[PDB]
RNA sequence: GGGAUUGAAAAUCCC
RNA sequence: UUCA
RNA sequence: GAGGAAGAAGCCCUUCGGGGUGUAAACUCCUGAACCCGGGACGAAACCCCCGACGAGGGGACUGACGGUACCGGGGUAAUAGCGCCGGCCAACUCCGUGCCAGCAGCCGCGGUAAUACGGAGGGCGCGAGCGUUACCCGGAUUCACUGGGCGUAAAGGGCGUGUAGGCGGCCUGGGGCGUCCCAUGUGAAAGACCACGGCUCAACCGUGGGGGAGCGUGGGAUACGCUCAGGCUAGACGG
RNA sequence: GCUAGUUGGUGGGGUAAUGGCCCACCAAGGCGACGACGGGUAGCCGGUCUGAGAGGAUGGCCGGCCACAGGGGCACUGAG
């Protein structure tokens, strides 16, 4: 455009949407569970993945992934979500964090033991 | 003398019937680190072979660049097809801080300090030709002399 | 805590023998003598050739893991030595000469560099006549380092400042071995030096 | 109507030099005779000329180029490789002498106009003063 | 009332202070009139007390008061000294 | 210095009071062309004096009303309503932009 | 749940 | 019919 | 910390000849964080009192929360290591388990039996009292482009005029100096940032000194370009 | 599109003091596309983070200014 025009309209700022609405932008956000469910994936993708519709304190009732091998959520836990899309479940934005509340971590897990919430195991 | 550092190697491939049948195309760069470049595009039915017709290629098709202590005598902007190169001389100390490929280019003409940039299309092989016109281009205070002299 | 594990391992790593043992390192032992490979179950399989990351990274972990000193420590240095005047390169070497740990080492008082830095924290050496045990110290130009005026009877001591008896010493350096002191006279040159690394690819690894 | 008639003519002067014309005029004005001076001095053109093209007085501008090249494509080097308006109505640019541009590191120029005339960007800070940046020139 | 106090520079356990013009009810780190000196209490550089006498005895010919540790320094510095 | 500005009076509609235009030219912020943008002060004129078409220079002034804190200082130069003009028609367009139109 | 079929499925067939 |  | 086998056991791998963890560990020698004993701060010299003049000046007395802390001397024990990664981007591979399941996944994508991508293990890479994760800001993003982009077929020329405001404006001369440019000068709190020296054993932290444009105000100056007022001109435009 | 204390005038009241700050009376005026009015959001700054720069983002700690002490209104005392 000519400068005339620039001066006449100047250009227009990029404004950013969120794709975590937990509102407050809050690093994390607690919430109860609704109802615990399986949910099968997109093409080319096949399982029974775990997911969670959560009762937000943002005053939100979102859907979240539930990580791990197995889990011990039913319908009254009380949960913290993190913030985290699946890929292959559409509407799935964010993951509930194992390790805290009524979220217990992943027995036996021994690798990547820091997410899945798991304690440092023994070694005798 | 001349030492040699591959761009880039890919496979290509093309429709008969029956399948695909591929081909490798191969950049390879030419230099002896006393200002003397040379860019080389060989495509053969085998990598090997891409790379050697690639460097032979190079070895004949060599630039001249105007060192002065490290550095470009000045900067230069280059357009090669959609790919634009930025080419800015720089103090001693400052290195070469360029992507992969002009950066290999520079390296091996010999260029120690020199301030670059890629811009438009960053195609390995249109920014790498960009680069050797670039050097190319490059004038030296001696030869504006005998062009405005007259 | 620097490092602290087995070390004729990483010189394995670089190819190329690091002295973090000293005079073991130098009797057909240290490991790179006979076994240069990397180390792991998979050292003597072909290298893939490396990309021009993983070049200027193992450059960098050469030149670090030399002084035996942290990233965290290493990379404040860089900085410190861009911001300088001069050229980056040479002045970042001259900087990891200066630290104390390491002087005392380039004068002999201790065998291996993780030798000197003990040495040091054990309040053993001594700047210009008062004890310091900060191994990270900065020693400037026209600065004695001498021996613990306590510590010069010990045991450690006679042996590495004994075998120093007769046995020319860094350019920019310049041992008494009488009164174990030395004295740091210049900071080095790129030329002083002799490292095994091309400081340029080191500069090329934080560009990034 | 010209717009702008210095652009013009940096433009005549552009156009004429890239199918290798022996002179090529412009409708003359004693501004554009004061870039040429400079032009000329610094030798980007063989020099220049007053004439009359038909009653109204224009300026012969002499080109001048390279030496025949080699191998396909035998066209000579332009002396004038480059040369753009730099200021222009409805945006003009104005430099304190502390702001001048050093064209190519001094392996080109720059044509700004001052209180003191017309001056290349040595010339301008050899007299400390800065002025509409009329373009550039290498 | 203007004053020259003490103002309190340097970190925890390493006072330094600023010999200071400024009005009485200025925050004691507050913005101040006027620097006229600087303050080491514990005197770990041989320069551990300056004073502008010069403009020290200006304030006071306009009524600046100082207070008693200030006075005692400015002394020191012989701002009030006749002789 | 109480500041002094110069402009065309656009107004004399108000009793001891004048309106005075005043442009102002300057490089853009960021665009740099050369814009020109411009306010209406309104000057004490106690005699009735001054009229439209009047170019005069306004001065500075301890206040006089809400409103009002300048006085003219004096004439420039008398009549010229090519500039009342060019003022008068730009507010003229005015009338048309809203729900409505206005043949230009 | 299983077998048939499949590269493995869906479908289909058989318990 | 779906992935490959 | 130094010395320590052609290299323990255990574990992993194997074309079973062997390879790896690995000088790593045992073990020898050495120094000694912790801890014990002793000494112990600077920060505090004023106000006040005496002499002197209630002044200037020598003198004098009181006063430490932090703290029995910092630091100093002596003695003195080998004394926490975790976390994330290893398909590509991106430094780092091999076996078993599992068979579109269970699961991974920042993007591209892995898993329907021989998965360097899932879970474990052995190795390995990267950091290290920390390492990962999520959230948010700038960057890369010339991906709102002033520097620094575009619109025939990729978003993208208004369906076409007419024309208001506005933006823009041939050639020559003169006046004025609005824009523009140049000196000088006043502002521009400290702190921060930059530079140089300094104080805590270093540093973080801190002090002193040095530089500071820009932006505005003021005074003076220049007049090529832009603006403005005057006059002139025919090559734009418009008439005959 | 907005505006009647709205815009200005004369005379008063009031204050440390100018002023539609307030009042009486007289004019009919004032602002707006160079975005008035309206809606949303928000204390501003020295500076901070980032960036080659131009920019973008931001205003914790410390320093400056402002505003407010459950919400609204109001004076008294006083140099304030
Ligand atoms: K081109
Ligand atoms: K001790
Ligand atoms: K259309
Ligand atoms: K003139
Ligand atoms: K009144
Ligand atoms: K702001
Ligand atoms: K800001
Ligand atoms: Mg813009
Ligand atoms: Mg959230
Ligand atoms: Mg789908
Ligand atoms: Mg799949
Ligand atoms: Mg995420
Ligand atoms: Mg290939
Ligand atoms: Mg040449
Ligand atoms: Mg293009
Ligand atoms: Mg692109
Ligand atoms: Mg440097
Ligand atoms: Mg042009
Ligand atoms: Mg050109
Ligand atoms: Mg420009
Ligand atoms: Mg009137
Ligand atoms: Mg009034
Ligand atoms: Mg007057
Ligand atoms: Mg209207
Ligand atoms: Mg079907
Ligand atoms: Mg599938
Ligand atoms: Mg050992
Ligand atoms: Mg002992
Ligand atoms: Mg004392
Ligand atoms: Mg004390
Ligand atoms: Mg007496
Ligand atoms: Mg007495
Ligand atoms: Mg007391
Ligand atoms: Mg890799
Ligand atoms: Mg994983
Ligand atoms: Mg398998
Ligand atoms: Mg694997
Ligand atoms: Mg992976
Ligand atoms: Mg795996
Ligand atoms: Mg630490
Ligand atoms: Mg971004
Ligand atoms: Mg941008
Ligand atoms: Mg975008
Ligand atoms: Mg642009
Ligand atoms: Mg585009
Ligand atoms: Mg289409
Ligand atoms: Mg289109
Ligand atoms: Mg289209
Ligand atoms: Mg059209
Ligand atoms: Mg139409
Ligand atoms: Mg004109
Ligand atoms: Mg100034
Ligand atoms: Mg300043
Ligand atoms: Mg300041
Ligand atoms: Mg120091
Ligand atoms: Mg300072
Ligand atoms: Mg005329
Ligand atoms: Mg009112
Ligand atoms: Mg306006
Ligand atoms: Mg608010
Ligand atoms: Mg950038
Ligand atoms: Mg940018
Ligand atoms: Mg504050
Ligand atoms: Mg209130
Ligand atoms: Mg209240
Ligand atoms: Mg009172
Ligand atoms: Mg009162
Ligand atoms: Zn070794």
């Amino acid at each position: 455009p000519t400068i005339n025009q620039l001066v006449r309209k100047g250009r227009e700022k990029v404004r950013k949407k969120s794709k975590v609405p937990a509102l407050k932008g809050a690093p994390f956000r607690r919430g109860v569970c609704t109802v615990v469910r399986t949910v099968t994936p997109k093409k080319p993708n096949s399982a029974l993945r775990k997911v969670a519709k959560v009762r937000l304190t943002s005053g939100y009732e979102v859907t979240a992934y539930i990580p791990g091998e197995g889990h011990n959520l039913q319908e009254h836990s009380v949960v913290l979500i993190r913030g985290g899309r699946v890929k292959d479940l559409p509407g799935v934005r964010y993951h509930i964090v194992r390790g805290v509340y009524d979220a217990a971590g992943v027995k036996d897990r021994k690798k990547s033991r820091s997410k899945y919430g798991t304690k440092k195991p023994k070694e005798a | 003398d001349f030492e040699e550092k591959m761009i880039l190697i890919r496979r290509t491939a093309r429709m008969q019937a029956g399948g695909r049948r591929f081909r490798f195309g191969a950049l390879v760069v030419v230099g002896d680190r006393q200002g003397r470049v040379g860019l080389g595009f060989g495509k053969a039915p085998e990598v090997p072979l891409a790379v050697q017709k690639a460097g032979y290629y190079a070895r004949r098709n060599m630039v001249e660049v105007p060192l002065q202590n490290g550095t470009i005598p000045h900067e230069i902007e280059v357009e090669f097809g959609a790919s634009k190169i930025v080419l800015k001389p720089a103090a001693p100390g400052t290195g070469v801080i360029a992507g992969a490929v002009p950066r290999a280019i520079l390296e091996l003409a010999g260029v120690t300090d020199i301030l670059t940039k890629e811009l438009g299309s960053r195609n390995p092989i249109n920014i790498a030709y960009a680069t050797m016109e670039a050097l190319r281009q490059l004038r030296t205070k001696a030869d504006v002399e005998r062009l405005r002299k007259g | 805590g620097r490092y602290i594990g087995p070390v004729c391992r990483l010189c394995r790593r670089e190819g190329v023998k690091l002295y973090l043992k000293g005079e073991r390192c130098y009797s057909p032992k240290c490991a790179m003598e006979r076994r240069p490979y990397p180390p792991g179950q998979h050292g003597q399989k072909r290298a893939r050739r490396p990309s021009d990351y993983a070049v200027r990274l193992r450059e960098k972990q050469k030149l670090r893991r030399i002084y035996g000193i942290s990233e965290r420590q290493f990379r404040n240095l860089f900085e410190e030595a861009s911001k300088k005047k001069g050229v980056t390169g040479s002045v970042f070497l001259g900087l990891l000469e200066s630290r104390l740990d390491n002087v005392v080492y380039r004068l002999g008082f201790a065998v291996s560099r993780r030798q000197a830095r003990q040495l040091v924290r054990h309040g053993h050496i001594t700047v210009n006549g008062r004890r310091v045990d900060l191994p990270s110290y900065r020693v400037r130009p026209g600065d004695e380092i001498a021996v613990a005026e306590k510590s010069r009877n010990l045991e450690l001591i006679r042996q590495n400042l004994e075998a120093m008896k007769g046995r020319k010493v860094g350019p920019w350096l310049s041992l008494d071995v009488e009164g174990m002191k030395g004295k740091f006279l210049r900071l080095p040159d790129r030329e002083d030096l002799a490292l095994p690394v091309n400081e340029q690819l080191v500069i090329e690894f934080y560009s990034r | 109507m010209l717009t702008d008639p210095i652009a013009d003519m940096l433009t005549r002067i552009r156009n004429a030099t890239r199918v290798y014309k022996e002179s090529t005029d412009v409708p003359a004005s004693r501004f554009k005779e004061e870039i040429l001076r400079i032009l000329a001095r610094e030798g980007f053109i063989k020099g220049y000329e007053r004439v009359d093209v038909d009653g109204k007085p224009y300026l012969r501008v002499y080109l001048k180029y390279g030496p025949r090249r080699q191998g396909p494509d035998p066209r000579p080097e332009q002396v004038i490789h480059h040369i753009r308006r730099i200021s222009k109505p409805g945006r003009r640019v104005y430099v304190g002498v502390k702001e001048i541009p050093r064209v190519r590191r001094g392996l080109g120029i720059a044509i700004l106009s001052t209180s003191k005339g017309v001056l290349t960007d040595r010339e301008a800070r050899k007299l400390g003063v800065g002025g509409e940046l009329i373009c550039e020139v290498w | 009332m203007v004053k020259i106090r003490l103002a309190r520079f340097g970190s925890k356990h390493n006072p330094h202070y600023r010999i200071v013009v400024t009005d009485a009810r200025r925050k004691r780190d507050g913005k101040y009139i006027e620097k006229i000196g600087y303050y080491d209490p514990r005197k770990t550089t041989p320069d551990w007390l300056k004073v502008d006498v010069e403009r020290a005895r200006y304030w006071l010919s306009v009524g600046a008061q100082p207070t008693d540790t200030a006075r005692r320094l400015l002394r020191q510095a012989g701002v009030f000294r006749q002789e | 210095p109480k500041k002094v500005l110069t402009g065309v009076v656009v107004s004399d509609k108000m009793q001891k009071t004048v309106t005075v235009l005043v442009e102002r030219q300057f490089p853009h912020p960021l665009y740099g062309k050369v814009i020109k943008r411009s306010k209406k002060y309104l000057a004490h004129d106690p005699e009735e004096k001054y009229k439209l078409g009047d170019v005069v220079e306004i001065i500075e002034s301890r206040p006089i009303s809400k409103r009002k804190r300048f006085r003219v200082l004096r004439l420039v130069e008398s009549g010229r309503m090519d500039l009342v003009e060019k003022y008068l028609i730009r507010r003229q367009n005015y009338q048309s932009l809203s729900k409505r139109g206005g043949k230009a």
